[PDB]
RNA sequence: GUUAAUGUAGCUUAAUCAAAGCAAGGCACUGAAAAUGCCUAGAUGAGCCUCAGCUCCAUAAACACCA
């Protein structure tokens, strides 16, 4: 009740909010909206490393926004046969892609981060850092 | 308070080939193999192995093996690159091709007029220059080599001050993509070295704390 | 325009019949479980030295950058900014056999 | 014949009971309390307690929950209270540790689900 | 017309600016806990506790006791640490744990309980039943010496009197067997 | 640090048998791909 | 070598029933997190003493020092 000392005790909605630019200042320099593309041939491997990345970010207080899978590209590899001169033979492969979006960074945290990411790189794992604009 | 300006560089070689596994990691790898193959659904190869192993017993009384042996011989015939290009030499610390498993770092030998210097490669930057530009410049110029090395940040790795005057040593991290070393037999002593060896060859307390921001792996 | 591969393919439906049996004695059961607990302790110590490592690195960053600011203010005008060179960072993971 | 507390029923759990079983699970210890609506703990069994701690192993195990339940049933009969209410969380009701806590409590002779009031 | 809060407002502590960098409890359960701890503190506004009779609230206790048994903290601690090392060492125990088969020797736990924290539990049961309220009126004592009372229901039958338990007057037609542990320089008085 | 996430199984509920395969791209380099075919090696031209 | 302090598990309890709570881990569950379930490791800085006292060691913060 407005007249009382206890007014607004139940007030909550400012606590829970239920209702993009990199900021470069040259001294406090926040470079955000960054895309981590983890691409590898093995399903389990890419998933495990994407997982490791995700968890690493959550522990480092680095804010992850979106973690999602990119469409798999199916490769058909045509190998030359020696007997028949121009004769082709085939083997089937698949390329798997995962994505982890981080919303903020600083110079020092970029430097630190990349060290850990590439140091812990598993075999047959291709890593990419890019900018938020991409077209699915 | 005069300030002596010296840039510096920590040069990281990429570990090339993966490491062997800890006994625990190996037993765990075994377990993961077993349990993975335990929940697994059929196989195409195993459908054609088992269904035909069963159906041929019904064509006798009333393939898979070929493929197996084929792949066996095609694998066995083929041979692979050596995991050790270091210990077959066992000598060179100065070879850039030395260690496949770990990350390697560059050291240099200098004896100056008043001094004896074992040196993590150092730069000298004029006040008008950026620490970055002098890092790169000193890198490409000093080693007499063509190096593609992707740098990470515009921010430096670690800093150590020697005040006689006052002075600064600012170490940067450079990630080596592909180096081309010209005059592989040059007199200047360039030592490509791991973590333990970086602990060994380093006298100073300025270079002793470089293994503090180094990646131990 | 989303299309996921998380879906279970149609080939896998009726070929289910190939892997019915699984059985373990006291031996394999207790072995696997003991190994698992062991493994958890291990992975924990691993994460611990990992975090302590990146923490020591970040402390080297503190001492470093603060040293450079205390010396030359122009130098933390320069080096506290993040460069455009970091946009397309790409790195390949190690292999089993060198080329 | 006494008065339970009817009410609340915007909130949870129901405060209507004479006695309530309360099971708190720390990442280390399992603590089972018997409460009166006064908030006063009447009779309890905990795993921090040396009596239980020393006999058995791994304070956080399902084993520990069963144990604590048996101990608490014993101490409850000794206290003269045969009835109490237990209001678990839907996901706590599915969990094994708690199923077996309730089983121990039941074989112990303590009925959950208090008798009704008279002329309520 | 506003008034001014008296002392602290409950959530006034945490920063509204930058909500994303604040840790949340994504668990219903953590919330429940935090709330039940908040419900036990002495607030400055009219509350449930206040009206519904905490029964004198804060009370300075006149204590007519037997002096607490003096035991060395560090010694006890070491001994228990060791005992638990030993018990955790065995593989048999761990097998008993994973396979969900174990039992606790209830008689020995009842023994240790009677020896250790029993007096306090018996105390708060007495407080619950208001023994102290009708006897000494203000006074709380801790039952240091365990008292074992029993009735003979027959030749083989023994009905124990624990604190708070129910007994039928048929059982109690005769004087009970009473047992407690003391050497003799001692003198005691028993009362029903 | 290379062995960190290297040890794992595929977590999907219903899936075929996956078998270790050594894959040589055009380098001289070899990788380990889990592939449904038991063949110990494959190589790209 | 000097001053103001200390050495509880990663941060904070208790030290008259008792070394407590929270982080943090693993495996299971759904695509990742998250929740949940089943599990995991842990401390009173080290040496003596009296039934808080004396040192040592180490950190930290300064100064001196050393390069
Ligand atoms: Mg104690």
């Amino acid at each position: 009740y407005r007249s009382k000392p206890t007014h607004g005790i139940g007030r909550y909605k400012h606590l829970v909010k239920a209702q993009v630019r990199p900021i470069n200042l040259g001294t406090d320099y926040e470079y955000g909206v960054l895309n981590i593309h983890l691409i590898a041939y093995d399903m389990a491997l890419a998933e495990s490393y994407a997982q490791y990345v995700h968890n690493l970010c959550n522990h480092l207080a680095i804010k992850v926004e979106e973690s999602y899978a990119m469409p798999t590209k199916t490769m058909e590899v045509l190998q030359l046969q020696e007997q028949g001169s121009k004769m082709f033979l085939d083997a089937v492969l698949t390329t798997h892609e995962r994505v982890v979006q981080i919303s903020g960074l600083s110079a020092t945290f970029a430097e630190i981060f990349l060290e850990i990411i590439h140091s812990n790189l598993p075999e047959g794992v291709k890593l990419s850092v890019r900018e938020h604009t991409e077209e699915d | 308070s005069p300030w002596r300006l010296l840039g510096a560089l920590c040069l990281q070689r990429p570990p090339l080939v993966t490491k062997p596994l800890t006994p625990l990691q190996e037993e765990m790898a075994d377990l993961l193999q077993q349990i993975e193959i335990e929940r697994s659904l059929y196989s195409d190869h195993e459908l054609r192995a088992l269904d035909e192993a069963q159906q041929l017993a019904k064509k006798k009384s009333d393939l898979a093996q070929d493929l197996e042996d084929m792949w066996e011989q095609k694998f066995l015939h083929f041979k692979l690159g050596a995991r050790l290009t270091e210990a077959d030499k066992k000598d060179d610390r100065t070879s850039l091709h030395r260690k496949l498993d770990r990350n390697l770092i560059l050291l240099v030998r200098e004896k100056l007029g008043d001094q004896d210097i074992w040196m993590l490669p150092q730069s000298d930057w004029q006040p008008g220059e950026t620490l970055r530009q002098t890092a790169e410049r000193t890198l490409a110029t000093l080693s007499e080599n063509n190096m593609e090395a992707k740098f990470l940040g515009n921010a430096p790795c670690g800093h150590y001050k020697f005040k006689f005057l006052g002075a600064k040593v600012f170490f940067f991290k450079a990630l080596l993509l592909t180096g081309d070393f010209s005059q592989a037999g040059k007199k200047g002593h360039h030592v490509w070295v791991s973590k333990e060896e970086l602990g060994d060859y380093l006298k100073p307390k300025y270079l002793a704390q470089v293994r503090r921001f180094l990646l131990d792996l | 325009i989303p299309i996921e591969d998380f879906i279970t393919p149609v080939k896998f439906l009726n070929k289910e019949r190939q892997r019915p049996p699984v059985e373990l004695p006291f031996e394999e059961s207790e072995r696997r479980a003991l190994l698992l607990k062991r493994w958890s302790l291990y992975k924990q110590r691993e994460h611990e030295m990992e975090r302590s490592a990146i923490r020591s690195l970040l402390e080297a960053q503190e001492e470093a950058l603060q040293e450079l600011r205390l010396s030359s203010p122009e130098l933390h005008a320069e080096a506290t900014k993040r460069d455009p060179s970091l946009f397309p960072f790409e790195r390949q993971g190690p292999d089993y056999t060198p080329p | 014949v006494a008065r339970k507390e009817r009410g609340w029923g915007t909130v949870w759990p129901s405060r209507e009971f004479w006695h309530r079983l309360r099971v708190i699970r720390t990442q280390h210890h399992i603590e089972a309390l018997v409460e009166h609506r006064n908030g006063q703990v009447v009779v309890s069994a905990s795993t921090r307690e040396w009596a239980i701690k020393k006999h058995l192993y791994s304070t956080r195990n399902v084993v520990a929950c069963e144990s604590v339940g048996r101990v608490l049933a014993e101490r409850c009969l000794e206290a003269g209270i045969n009835f109490m209410v237990y209001h678990p969380t839907p996901w706590e009701a599915a969990s094994d540790s708690i199923k077996r806590l309730q089983h121990a409590m039941t074989e112990g002779g303590v009925v959950l689900r208090e008798p009704r009031r008279i002329y309520e | 017309r506003r008034a001014a809060p008296l002392g602290p407002m409950p959530n006034e502590d945490i920063d509204v600016s930058d909500l994303e960098r604040l840790k949340k409890y994504r668990s219903f359960d953590r919330y429940r806990r935090r709330a039940e701890q908040e419900a036990r503190k002495p607030h400055w506004w009219r509350t449930y506790r206040e009206h519904f009779g905490e029964e004198s609230g804060p009370k300075d206790r006149v204590d007519i006791g037997l002096p607490p048994p003096k035991v060395s903290r560090t010694q006890q601690l070491l001994e228990r640490k060791q005992a638990l090392r030993e018990l955790r060492a065995n593989v048999e125990e761990e097998r008993a744990a994973r396979l969900q088969t174990a039992r606790i020797p209830l008689e020995a736990v009842r023994a240790e309980w009677e020896r250790t924290c029993g007096p306090y539990h018996k105390q708060r049961l007495a407080e619950y039943c208001g023994l102290y309220r009708d006897l000494f009126h203000g006074a709380t004592f801790v039952p240091r010496v365990p008292l074992h009372v029993a009735y003979a229901v027959g030749e083989d039958d023994l009905m124990p009197v624990y604190h708070g338990n129910e007994v039928t007057p048929t059982e109690a037609a005769q004087a009970p067997e009473v047992t407690y542990e003391a050497d003799e320089g001692s003198l005691w008085t028993l009362l029903l | 640090d290379c062995n960190r996430a290297l040890l794992t199984r595929l977590h999907r509920q219903t899936y075929a048998r996956l078998y270790p395969v050594l894959l040589v791209k055009q380098d001289g380099s070899t990788i380990h791909i889990r592939y449904r075919e038991p063949r110990r090696m494959l190589t790209m031209p």
